[PDB]
């Protein structure tokens, strides 16, 4: 999976 | 002349657009409207490497790419597993998008699997066969 969307 | 077939693909991309329409405009969904945006997640073309959304989805009914329902659910199940592929679960915002994208897999098939007669599908699904071969 990747960082994430949350910034 | 067998403009039958055309037919029935014209009344299958009315119905692909109608629930299409109502996915996109359900707020859960709002995150799967637009293609990921690089500038906001420049790591997201690293993961994902066949992109989907719903604006995309709509485009390809335009130019006639879903023959069949299968065909559909998979641009579906793409969005879907794209999401599930590329969010890991490490704050509450990962939480959301994930359990939207689920969301959005579950209502596209419940919306069918009530609205769509299955001889319907299966007939879109054996011209689409017949034109293979």
């Amino acid at each position: 999976s990747g960082r994430g969307k949350g910034g | 002349l067998e403009e039958q077939e055309e037919d029935t693909f014209r009344e299958l991309r009315i119905f692909l657009r109608n629930v299409t329409h109502r996915l996109a405009i359900d707020k859960r969904f709002r995150v799967f409207t637009k293609p990921v945006d690089p500038d906001e997640v420049p790591d997201y073309v690293t993961v994902i490497k066949q992109p989907m959304d719903l604006s995309s989805v709509i485009s390809k009914i335009d130019l006639h790419k879903y023959l069949t329902v299968k065909d559909y659910l998979r641009d579906i199940d793409l969005i879907c597993s794209n999401a599930l592929e590329y969010n890991p679960d490490r704050d509450p915002g990962d939480r959301l998008i994930r359990h939207r994208a689920c969301a959005l897999r579950d209502t596209a098939y419940a919306i069918i699997k009530e609205e769509l007669d299955e001889d319907f599908e299966q007939l879109a699904e054996e011209i689409q066969e017949s034109r293979k071969k």
